[PDB]
């Protein structure tokens, strides 16, 4: 009816880019023009073609390795790392055929809990962890033991420190309001008349005007938030050891710019890597409840009657009304968010009641072993493209810059048509999901019983850069004009941006 | 309401059997399902696909699907040579390991770690029409020489040693080995609970009355008049929705050089490059229509309660009543009016996905902090794919390590575009009153709400019959206009009942011929 | 209103050696090595960003615990009743012209009731902890409304756990340029780092931030100033809500940014600030510090 | 109250030209800091040029007689094959050295429970602890055990630290009104 399925449209293919001298391949791609929404046709997967080429062009991809070139993986490990007892290559290709193995450390050592999670790239726009980009199981030498409690851990070479800067911060707020008003009026009257002589004349009257007018309201806002920080993590600034899969995939990138191939890079590994993080858990609880009661009562009666006796004639009227109305309403919204820890505690914290201090203790204990990543400072993944292990490193870097800039545009949810019901459209891929708040339901959040639903305004996509002499972008707010249904908070961010060409 | 006709199941005659495929050596034929028994009636008492034994006219396909790559024996899988003698069996035969004098790699920092529990569950195919999981599409077990490990964040298992009196956490299961077919398996733990509860009540009560008399005596005689309107109205609405989903791990499948399941590899090589719908429909049947490319392991709890009651009463009366007496004569007459409309609807859904049968059932029956905790405890051991992104089963062909298979991909695409509509629940007819048509492969039923059923969820005591429509099945493709083609559908199976929601999607669709 | 202000220290101190005998961390020394040997403030700022402005010459490890808990509730009930009742009844009759009678008796009532009641019940609490086990932190910082300071046992246990995961709760600081060592041009990089420290303290000086009301501490966060409102005050300036606890009142004076160095004329640089940001008002205290500095030329 | 949009200053003159990297940087001051939710300044404060240097890149002076860690830090040759990692990151002093040469240099290696935190830098404006600056586990070949009476455990101090001690102080203000 109102929502109508929107089919995915993707661009006409780009031109075939010229055959890459090193990849001996040629590439074309389609932009996604609009995502599928409301169960519209999901177009098709594979918005990118790669073709074989014959190329005379020379390729200088033979980046020198003074070290040991791993047989299967081709990682260039330092010659000193052979026969140290660590698999610094893949498939022990550095430890194979060792006359003797000089075990760099004899003690059992753990890896820091969850450390490999941080070696994944992060899609900063989606804010989603993706494929592995750094090798946090490469130690080089290492074997300086780090004790946290009794457990001694072996720090990865990539990691500048992981350290238990343990902290926690609980915020509780409970604001209850009540109002009632309760009015009554009881007007009442009688009249009586008699006369006589031989005659009689009796005239009685009654009147009632009774009114009741009651209104009670109760409101509760109850917000609780535990922020628990259990460790702090920083990646080294320099000379990082990349993951095999990422190394390869980057080596596959063409030197001539081809957006689709870099886009596939970002969709596999994301856009950024975590250079520093705070690891912890978040528990947040927020209960909003409003209750109103209203009663209306309005009774009226009249009697008007007479009789005269001389023979007798009597006359009379009764009139009555009882108008009674009783509007009553409750609206209760509870959202619980829990991040980090064990499933058991995550779930029972996700119950609708506030927890016991016992359960908060158990949860925070578990969070130490399976922490969420509370805060990250991230650098774009092109900063990992370095001359040390890629040929044409500057070219690949620049192409990643350009592809990142375009990727940010393409992946922006703003392409999505506005959700009803103060839905939040999220671009899952070729397809956009309306996340419906509590009290909103269905594909567009169209099904909501709530009488009013304040629509916080959603920016439209930033209009393309204007030309130089004040290169500028503007936004219109048109996409979800807030005012309907009593719009809520207008968009905080910049409505327009200016840049010096 | 009235039942439809319990029309019998009806099939096409058998198609003529294909030749005895050189390896399977089996005569394949199909009979298309023209119409399933819409409800009850004469079922089709047989298969739709049949496969008679034979003896082949010629040699099985060349037992040499690849050069230099080591080919296993029962399975056509081609292994890059470093996978031979790597200390783990890269194919069902073990032919890569079971004759090695020594192993080129030992992987003594992975081979202790079991595969990620539940990884096999993400590898299943998926039958969109049934929502059943199908046979393994991906290889849940092949590691491809990768030694990749996933930190098991919930490793921390409590142990007690009576001798030491030490109560401590056993360090077993600390890491799991990631199968090669996963690009990521993230193990991030999240919960979100959103709850909305809404209550609305109204009454509007309005008694209104007059009474009147005039009476005279010299005989004594009376006339009295009465007029009244008594009206009563009530509305009572309760809605509450509880949705608590608990992610325990995100995963993303590898989209490049997918290693298909060896059973799937068999079933796929065995497929002829000719559109014998019977075979292709069998492949879509047992591997299903779709395979998962991404998703989340976890649990979901959804509980919805809707109660709606309305009661309207209007009572009118007029009368005139008279006396004459001095013995007595007494008279009267009038009009009585009553009109009523009353409807009550109560509808509760409590569905729990993931977590053990017993403890998920306990949370399904009785929501409490005890059942939330025991359910979450059971989610550690038995998570489920709670959300996923999937592609049509033919789409894996383009991405499998076998390389191009385009004839078979096109044939399977066509077979799927057929199957999706031949076996579609649209053909189970008009389940009234929000009844849910399901086609159990050959027999239809309407899963009804909590009320009476005789044929089509019609007998339900729901005279407040406000219930949503559903589409008739898509009409057959138009005789295309030499390049463009159209399909038509109507919101008439059932029609939207007495103001129920019109069917949401397309009333007409169009296709390039 | 509760305040809990609470420390356990249990590494009474550490004292780091002087910069001569300190061993630099390998990545820090690597970043010093890559400093450009020239005043490229971009590089030194990236250094001060990653490693900060100082290192801990000495300090004590421990844990901090604070609870601010505030309960404020008011209940008001107003109830009025009025009633008016009147009768006027008279009879007049005659017997000496024509036997006659007349009677009339008239009644009115008019009752009225009006009741109103309002409650507000606001409760706020912010337990904060550093140090100790994450589980003891979350158990203790979870506000128990019947015992908002936290029960004895749980504080016991946390104060034990902070033995094992103590945090630096008190420190004495040495400028980071003192560690510039073991590197090419170390002597020169040490001066350029000192100049970078002064440039950075300039760039992030809260002087740039025009005042927050209600004593909100303005801090430069990159290019822009947040106001960190004091408890239960909020808004862009902290213009809204009310301070809990006791305040001396007025507006405290804040320093303007230092004027630029006079170029060491006669070998003395001099620079001035004005304490106009804001001018101390309403009996608020003067800004604290000297109006001017002088230094030897570099 | 009123926001104030951040305005960038003009770019400063370029830096002198780096011999090591053949580049210069400019800086923009923030002419007017954004306040009260005024839009922050957008883009980088710095821009960089390729440039022809006047300066040579100063070389490393190698370790001379001392042992050279793989990072290029230098340590006393007496520390090689201590059985202790004295090359901070790479432990290159312990590479490929005999099971006879590595001594029982100390019976315990467990540093005090968070002595790593004593080596962090500190940012005095933001009040935040920053990243690792001092190697607080350089044992210098000493077996400098200390018994913590608090933790009731033996810990090995670094060779440098002037003191590390475990006497507790507990300092409680309650104030209820
Ligand atoms: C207006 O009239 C109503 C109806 O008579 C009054 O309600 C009665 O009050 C008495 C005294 O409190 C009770 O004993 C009765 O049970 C009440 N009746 C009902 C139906 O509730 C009401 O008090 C009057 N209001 C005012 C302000 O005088
Ligand atoms: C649900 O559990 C509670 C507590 O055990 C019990 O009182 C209640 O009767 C149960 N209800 C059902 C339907 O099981
Ligand atoms: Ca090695
Ligand atoms: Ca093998």
């Amino acid at each position: 009816v109102t929502l109508m399925p929107i089919d995915c449209e993707l661009s006409s293919w780009s031109s075939w880019t010229t055959c890459d001298p090193c990849q001996k391949k040629r590439y074309r791609y389609a932009y996604l023009l609009q995502p599928s929404q409301f169960h519209g046709e999901p177009c098709n997967f594979s918005d990118k073609e790669v073709e074989d080429c014959v190329t005379n062009r020379p390729c200088r991809s033979q980046v020198r390795c003074e070290g040991f070139v791993c047989a299967q993986t081709g990682r260039c490990v330092n010659r000193r790392l052979l026969c140290n007892g660590d698999n610094d290559c893949g498939d022990q290709s550095d430890e194979a055929n060792c006359r003797r193995i000089y075990k760099k450390c004899q003690h059992e050592m753990d890896q820091y809990w969850g450390i490999g999670s941080l070696a994944s790239g992060i899609n900063l726009f989606t804010n989603s962890f993706e494929g592995p980009v750094l090798d946090h199981r490469y130690y080089a030498g290492g074997c300086s033991p780090h004790y946290i409690l009794n457990t001694r851990f072996r720090k990865p070479y990539n990691v500048e420190s992981y350290t238990p800067q343990t902290q926690g911060k609980y915020e509780f707020i409970l604001k209850e309001y009540e109002s009632y008003s309760d009015f009554e009026r009881n007007v009442t009257e009688k009249m009586a008349s008699k006369s006589g002589f031989s005659s009689q004349s009796d005239r009685g009257k009654h009147y009632i005007r009774r009114t009741k007018r009651f209104s009670h309201t109760k409101s509760v806002f109850l917000h609780a938030r535990s922020d628990l920080e259990v460790a702090h993590y920083k990646l080294k600034p320099r000379s990082l050891m990349l993951h095999y899969e990422f190394l390869q995939r980057v080596k596959r990138l063409p030197l001539e710019y081809s957006y689709g191939e870099y886009r596939d890079l970002f969709r596999d590994f994301g856009t950024h890597y975590i250079t520093e993080a705070v690891l912890g858990g978040i528990y947040e609880y927020t209960l909003v409840m409003n209750k109103e009661a209203m009663e209306r009562g309005d009774y009226t009666l009249n009697n008007v009657h007479a009789c005269a006796k001389n023979v007798g004639k009597c006359r009379g009227i009764l009139n009555e009304i009882k108008d009674r109305n009783k509007r009553d309403t409750m609206v209760e919204d509870l959202v619980v968010l829990v991040r980090g820890g064990a499933s058991e505690h995550i779930t029972t914290l996700a119950y609708q009641e506030l927890p016991t201090a016992d359960l908060m203790q158990e949860w925070g204990d578990a969070v130490q072993y399976n922490p969420a990543i509370i805060k990250v400072k991230v650098e774009p993944l092109y900063e990992l493209v370095t001359a040390t292990d890629f040929a044409y490193s500057s070219t690949v870097r620049q192409n990643m810059k350009q592809a990142l800039e375009e990727f940010q545009k393409e992946v922006s949810s703003c392409h999505c048509a506005p959700c009803q019901g103060n839905g939040v459209p999220v671009l899952k891929g070729s397809r956009c999901d309306c996340i419906c708040p509590v009290g909103s339901q269905g594909l567009a959040c169209e099904v909501s019983y709530r009488k009013n639903t304040p629509i916080d305004g959603k920016w439209n996509c930033w209009s393309n850069w204007s030309s130089c002499s004040g290169r500028r972008k503007t936004r219109q707010r048109q996409c979800n004009n807030p005012p309907p249904q009593n719009g809520g908070s207008p968009c905080s961010g910049p409505a327009s941006e200016t840049l010096d060409c | 309401a009235a039942t439809p006709a319990a029309v019998t199941c009806q099939l096409s005659n058998w198609s003529e059997w294909t030749d005895c495929f050189p390896c399977q050596d089996k005569k394949y034929r199909h009979r298309s399902l023209l119409q399933p028994n819409k409800f009850g009636g004469t079922i089709c008492s047989g298969d739709i696909w049949d496969q008679a034994s034979c003896s082949s006219s010629t040699t099985c396909v060349r037992q040499a699907q690849c050069g230099q790559d080591f080919q296993c024996k029962e399975t056509g899988r081609c292994l890059k040579r470093h996978l031979v003698c790597n200390g783990d069996q890269d194919c069902l035969d073990g032919s890569d390991e079971d004759d090695c004098e020594d192993v080129r790699a030992i992987d003594e920092d992975c081979s202790q770690y079991e595969p990620i529990p539940g990884s096999q569950k993400a590898a299943l195919g998926y039958n969109i029409l049934t929502q059943e999981d199908a046979q393994s599409v991906y290889d849940a077990s092949y590691y491809g020489g990768q030694c990749e490990t996933v930190y098991n964040g919930e490793w921390r298992e409590l142990r007690y040693d009576s001798t030491c009196e030490r109560l401590y956490y056993g360090d077993d299961e600390k890491y799991f080995r990631k199968p090669y077919n996963f690009l990521k398996y993230h193990f991030e733990a999240l919960a979100d609970t959103g709850i909305s509860s809404e209550f609305y009540d109204n009454a509007n009560d309005l008694l209104s009355k007059v009474k009147k008399d005039k009476s005279d005596s010299f005989h004594s005689q009376d006339t009295s008049f009465l007029n009244e309107l008594n009206k009563y109205n009530e509305k009572k609405f309760i809605f509450t929705r509880i949705f608590t989903k608990v992610q325990t791990a995100h995963f993303k499948m590898r989209k490049d050089d997918i290693m298909l399941d060896e059973g799937m590899l068999q079933s796929l090589m065995e497929l002829p490059d000719q559109y014998n719908y019977g075979m292709y429909a069998k492949f879509i049947n047992d591997y299903g229509t779709h395979y998962i490319t991404s998703g989340s392991m976890g649990g979901i709890y959804e509980y919805i309660l809707v109660i709606d009651k309305a009661k309207m009463e209007s009572l009118g009366i007029t009368s005139r009543d008279i006396t004459t007496c001095f013995h007595c004569k007494k008279f009267g007459g009038g009009k009585t009016e009553r009109a009523r409309k009353a409807m009550a609807v109560e509808d509760i859904i409590s569905r729990v996905r993931g977590g053990s049968s017993g403890w998920s059932g306990g949370l399904a029956q009785n929501r409490s902090t005890i059942t939330y905790r025991s359910w979450g405890r059971s989610l550690k051991y038995n998570p489920v794919v709670i959300d996923f992104e999937m592609q049509p089963i033919h789409e894996v062909l383009r991405h499998t390590s076998l390389g191009p298979l385009e004839a078979k991909r096109q044939n399977l695409r066509r077979a799927l575009d057929q199957y999706l509509m031949e076996f579609n629940a649209c053909r189970c007819g008009p389940c009234f009153n929000n009844g849910v048509p399901i086609l159990e492969g050959t027999s239809c039923r309407c899963q009804c709400r909590l009320g009476s059923l005789g044929a089509a969820c019609e007998q339900t005591q729901t005279e407040g019959a406000k219930a949503d429509g559903s589409w008739s099945c898509w009409s057959s493709w138009s005789v295309c206009r030499a390049g463009i083609q159209e399909r038509r559908r109507e919101c008439d199976n059932p029609a939207p009942q007495n103001g129920g929601a019109s069917c949401p999607g397309r009333k007409v669709q169009t296709q390039a011929c | 209103q509760l305040l809990v202000v609470e420390n356990t220290v249990e590494v009474a101190q550490f004292i780091n050696n002087n910069p001569e005998f300190l061993q630099l961390a390998e990545p820090f020394w690597k970043e010093l090595s890559h400093l450009p040997s020239l005043y490229d403030y971009s590089a030194y700022r990236r250094l001060i960003d990653q490693y900060g402005t100082h290192y801990l010459q000495s300090g004590s490890l421990g844990g901090e615990y604070r609870v601010l808990f505030y309960v404020d509730s008011e209940k008001l009930k107003q109830n009025d009743f009025n009633s008016v009742e009147e009768k006027k009844c008279k009879s007049s009759g005659w017997h000496f012209v024509v036997k006659f009678s007349s009677h009339g008796c008239k009644e009115l009532e008019n009752a009225l009731k009006a009741a109103s009641g309002t409650q507000n019940n606001v409760l706020r609490g912010e337990p904060f902890i550093r140090g100790g086990g994450a589980g003891f932190i979350s158990g203790l910082s979870y506000l128990e409304l019947d015992n908002p300071a936290g029960n004895k046992r749980r504080y016991s246990a946390w104060a034990e756990s902070v033995t094992n995961l103590p945090q630096v709760i008190k420190q004495k600081l040495t400028p980071l340029y003192e560690l510039v060592k073991e590197v090419p041009c170390a002597s020169v990089k040490k001066l350029y780092l000192k100049w970078a420290l002064e440039e950075y303290l300039d760039e992030f000086d809260p002087c740039h931030c025009r005042p927050c009301q209600n004593g909100g501490l303005a801090t430069v966060e990159g290019t822009h100033c947040l106001c960190h409102c004091k408890p239960y005050t909020f808004g862009a300036a902290c213009e809204q809500g009310v301070l809990v606890g006791n305040q001396a009142g007025g507006v405290d004076g804040g320093w303007s940014c230092w004027s630029s160095w006079s170029p060491c004329v006669q070998g003395k640089k001099t620079r001035s600030r004005e304490c106009n940001n804001p001018p101390p008002s309403g009996g608020g205290r003067s800004c604290v510090g000297e109006t001017t500095e002088s230094t030897q030329c570099e | 109250s009123s926001p104030v949009n951040c305005q960038w200053d003009f770019y400063a003159p370029w830096s002198e030209c780096n011999g090591c990297t053949k580049t210069q940087t400019r800086r923009r001051s923030v002419a007017v800091y954004g306040q009260y939710g005024g839009q922050p300044c957008v883009g980088n404060a710095f821009e960089t040029q390729s440039c022809e240097p006047t300066r040579g890149c100063p070389t490393e002076e190698g370790c001379g007689e001392r042992f050279r860690c793989f990072s290029g830090q230098c340590i006393s040759k007496s520390l090689v094959c201590n059985g202790d990692s004295d090359c901070d990151e790479d432990s290159a002093d312990e590479d490929r050295c005999e099971d006879s040469e590595r001594r029982p240099s100390c019976d315990i290696d467990k540093p005090p429970p968070n002595i790593e935190l004593t080596g962090n830098g500190y940012n005095e404006l933001t009040g935040q602890f920053r990243n690792r600056v001092i190697n607080t586990k350089s044992f210098g070949g000493q077996c400098r055990k200390v018994f913590s009476g608090d933790g009731k455990d033996f810990y090995r101090l670094s060779g440098n630290v002037l003191s590390y001690t475990f006497q507790v102080k507990i300092n409680n203000d309650f104030n209820y009104e």
